[PDB]
């Protein structure tokens, strides 16, 4: 049982893990998740862009 | 026909109409579409000839040595360096310059060879040589000596090779900052129309650095590194006249005026003289 | 014995290769993961966070908090430039060591709009309006206010809202720009001017400071991973 | 460990090989493509475009626009040859540096009909008829008009339609011909003659010029990719 | 998931991409598209071969 | 990196190996095939075609058409031997250079029946009967007609049908015989005799000739491909 | 898509072409066609073995 | 016929035995069976933790 | 088309012949047929163990 993912472009590729340890697998170079909020905007009260930050 | 087949010859017979395939007017800028049958009785010919070897891809897809330098075991030049460019070799450069703009990925191949230098060192016993090629994109720290910290390559990409093994090789994406590599640039680098002029104002492909990792023997050894380019996944636009005058400089199109062609006796001589 | 045939590249060692390799610790039981605040997924998450820009590199100030201070004071005129630096998030000493700049310096290409947030640290009683402007390359850096206002600009009026933003729109002939310096990749000039001079009352300091924060926008990206020039050594540390 | 067995060729480096190889820039985001006018898919697209042939190689003229001029003038007779060159799109100095010829010189074999378009650049008042002919090999080049008309020909009459075409049908014993020279692969002789001499009125120049354009037909193809003799060097350019 | 194309002749071959980047794939040696028109014939008004180019 | 393990034979170069190898001419368009008369699929197709045997090796005759002539003439008795050679299609000088023999000499083993067709080239008026015989090994070659007729034979009577066939049935203890010489693989003796002497009329030549053709039958095969002893050299030809 | 043929004997084997050119394929060692007629017997009028060649 | 197991973690891998002898197979590194009883607690009469061992 | 046999033990293995000649195949190490009769007991009249060999 192989897997089949998408390559990087502007097609797919096949992968078969050969080792009993996950540590042996290739890198996870395609995790494109993003969550800036944790850093930019860690305010308790939501700040609405178009509004004044203070009133 | 067969995707890449060539047109078949349409059988024709005697004519006598007012249809004038043969008469046209080049002034239009239009190339005539005449075919044998238009000006002579032809037979029918099922043509199976393919134009497969004329595709932009097949034409530019062959490894080409674009440059090579050397670095030595010891002495003054212990490491090599080369500002990346396809214009120092004439072969590949003339092909690429068949088109104004071009886009392609590149298959890099390196041929690394060493030769023992003449010296007076007694009992030389070389160990197997291991080289290191390293690429430094514009803006990155450069090595000033064969043992500079820069060869750490925590981020710079670099290959480590050992004599005896197959040539090291690797693929490179289309690295342009624009939508296509430019082969020609009738412009300047400054808005005042000063500074640099020509193709070289766009070339900022960084530098390549080679060196040994070990000295190997007590004796002196010189190593040559040959860089080969092989365009893959090619797309080319706006064809232009092939280079006529020999190349003069690597960073511009400067040439020494040349005749249009070789000569011959008279406009009646069927011989190349 | 399955007939095989090695190809170029065989046995080499590319620093950026990506293959599978046997574990030296067969069946090792990793320590279970744990929820740790603030995980990071992409460096751009960081490049979107404001960091204080050192606009005042001038001489010895680089060795004090003063580097981060922008001098503003009441004058006997308006139009006076307040500062001016180029749009070289990667090269210019003004940005190069910023949060944004540090990241850019590990890459070769950059693209996207940039935000320059300006906080007025004068006193509650101090007032005034400034003209934050961005002039794309092509001509020179504007030398007079009347020439800077001809470009992309924001007339900031100081008031209860302390900070104001000058969004530097990514205008450029290419999709990406070089992080390193290059005139083809020229980015233009960012300058500030007095729109209507500072005006304090009596008993209120007439000389003030303005801080400048910089961060990337949601259309910012970076390409071609490389090493930073900013870190070096001569021997393995002991 | 899957039992394998390397075969001849293993580890070599063929210049024209075709294999997969690891990217040195993992996950690099290529610049998005763009619609650029005039894309090229096959070199034959170019070889189908007319280019001006330098029929007049004669001496020093190769260093002036004259190389592209075919002398025609009013005579005191007809039958006079106007020019004559062989069918060696690749070798003959007449074609070798043409758009068609340049391309052919990167290949070893060629096949197909060829078009020679002739534009009369005399004056509106100038008239005349010429006999464009192609004689397949086997005998010699025709030396008299009466011997050239025995072959494939087109009697061109100059008039409002400035240009006229002589389609050189691909007649040959083999499917392909050598781009280089070889008598087996002989291609025949292309000659022009006066059918009915040039006839201008008074006050109109009696000496004129005829240009010759060449291009490939839709049945033209090229094989066996090779290097051009036309480009050389002694050292890497600086 | 491999692919299967046709070889050049006057039979097929199997291909499996092994890398995560399309840049690593072999050349596209079989694109036989052709469009001479862009170059030969870039006239705004269609010129019919059998007709006179001017009248 | 798929765990692999090279086995013996790896990297070698067997002359008779059979593997795939990259083309040096990627996408080269082969010349379309053509219907050419007489295609050949197997060498046995050739070995089934008769070729004239040189039964008369005797001395200098090998350097003239006489080598292919079998002397027959009117005698004052019958029983006279006319010729006699062994069944060594590969070794015996009689066959070795034949169409059949040439082929056999590129192999090590052979098997099958063989046909010896005899054409009488005397004159229309000449007559007579001969005894074509094949004696399997084990005893000696028959020395008298009365001893040859004890074996496989055909009494040929000359007449309107010029030729006559002696089919040499493949009798042998093994399935195959060696093309080279070996007594284990002994093949027996082929001899001819006068059954009833030649009898011409007056004015008609009493001395005649008989030609001998040889070819393989439909049950003939050859094994173990080897090099011929019949071709040699000392240096690459110039 | 591999192929599967029969080996030589008195069992099968698997084959997968790896190159884009048919020229790269292994030899065609199993074409056992045969047509002696072209050579032995190229007569215009069929000659029946048991019959006389001339009459 | 290959097999497909799970790797060690906090994904699968494919395996195809290539030799005719089981001795040639890779190790059995994933047998997590456990039976302490044989050693700790080899008493004939079950001893209930919460109870007194003697009475 | 591969094959799948049983290994030797007290599991299976996969095999794919790669050559056009059966001679190239691995050994037939698992033919456990047995027929002692040809040698021990080549008598024309069946001899019943419990009986006397002669009477
Ligand atoms: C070890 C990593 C080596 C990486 C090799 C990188 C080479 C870059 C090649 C750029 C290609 C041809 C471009 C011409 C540039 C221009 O004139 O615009
Ligand atoms: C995607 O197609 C997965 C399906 C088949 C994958 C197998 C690749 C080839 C496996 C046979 C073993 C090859 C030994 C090279």
């Amino acid at each position: 049982g192989a897997q089949v993912s998408t390559q990087k472009t502007g097609i797919h590729y096949t992968n078969i893990n050969y080792y009993k340890d996950a540590a042996s697998n290739s890198a996870n170079r395609q995790d494109f998740t993003q969550d800036p909020g944790k850093f930019t905007e860690p305010v308790k009260d939501i700040m609405i862009k178009s509004l004044p930050a203070l009133n | 026909a067969a995707i890449g087949r060539v047109a078949d010859t349409v059988g024709t017979g005697p004519t006598n109409s007012e249809a004038i395939p043969a008469l046209t007017a080049a002034e239009t800028g239009h190339t005539s579409q005449v075919v044998p049958g238009d000006t002579m009785q032809t037979r029918h010919v099922k043509n199976y000839h393919s134009r497969s070897e004329s595709t932009i891809e097949n034409f530019l897809c062959r490894s080409a040595c674009v440059y090579f330098t050397e670095y030595e075991n010891s002495g003054a030049k212990r490491y090599a360096e080369w500002v990346i460019t396809p214009r120092q070799a004439a072969q590949l450069r003339r092909k690429l310059e068949f088109f104004t703009y071009v886009r392609f990925d590149l298959e890099l191949t390196f041929v690394i060879t060493s030769t023992q230098q003449p010296s007076t060192t007694q009992n030389q016993d070389a160990q197997i040589l291991t080289h290191q090629i390293m690429y430094v994109p514009p803006g990155g720290p450069v090595p000033d000596k064969v043992d500079s910290y820069v060869w750490q390559t925590s981020t710079n990409p670099s290959v480590f090779w050992t004599e005896g093994n197959a040539p090291p090789r690797m693929s490179i994406p289309f690295l342009s900052i624009g939508n296509a590599y430019s082969n020609f640039y009738d412009g300047w680098s400054e808005f005042s129309r000063n500074g640099v002029y020509g193709i070289n104002t766009l070339n900022n492909m960084g530098t390549l650095y080679a060196r040994h990792v070990n000295a190997g023997s007590t004796g002196p050894i010189k190593s040559t590194i040959r860089i080969y380019f092989k365009p893959k996944h090619v797309k080319a636009w706006i064809p232009r006249p092939p280079r006529l005058c020999q190349y003069e400089k690597a960073k511009n199109v400067n040439f020494q005026p040349s005749g249009v062609t070789t000569t011959r006796q008279s406009i009646t001589t069927m011989t190349n003289t | 014995g399955l007939p095989t045939m090695n190809t170029p590249g065989s046995c080499q060692f590319l620093t950026s290769d990506d293959f599978q390799s046997p574990s030296a610790m067969p069946q090792y039981d990793v320590t279970p993961e744990m929820r740790i605040p603030g995980e990071v997924k992409n460096l751009m998450e960081i490049a979107e966070v404001d960091s204080v820009v050192p606009v005042q590199n001038v001489g010895e100030k680089v060795n004090s908090m003063e580097a981060y201070q922008i001098p503003v004071r009441s004058n006997e005129g308006s139009g006076t430039q307040v500062f001016g630096f180029p749009l070289q998030p990667g090269y210019s000493s003004v940005f190069s060591r910023t949060l944004l700049g540090e990241i850019l310096n590990y890459y070769t290409h950059w693209s996207g709009s940039i935000k320059l947030t300006f906080m007025f640290c004068g006193s509650a009683m101090a007032t005034g309006k400034f003209l934050l402007a961005y002039s794309p390359p092509g001509a020179g850096a504007p030398t007079k206010r009347v020439d800077a206002m001809l470009g992309t600009h924001v007339v900031w009026d100081v008031g209860l809202q302390s900070s104001c933003v000058l969004c530097i729109p990514w205008i450029s002939q290419t999709h990406y720009r070089y992080v390193a310096s290059d005139e083809y990749t020229a980015g233009g000039f960012i300058t500030c001017w007095y729109q209507t001079n500072i005006v304090v009352p009596a008993d209120a300091q007439s000389s003030c400071y303005i801080m400048c924060f910089v961060s990337a926008c949601n259309d910012f990206s970076v390409r071609l991973l490389k090493d930073t020039p900013f870190i070096t050594q001569q021997n393995f540390f002991q």
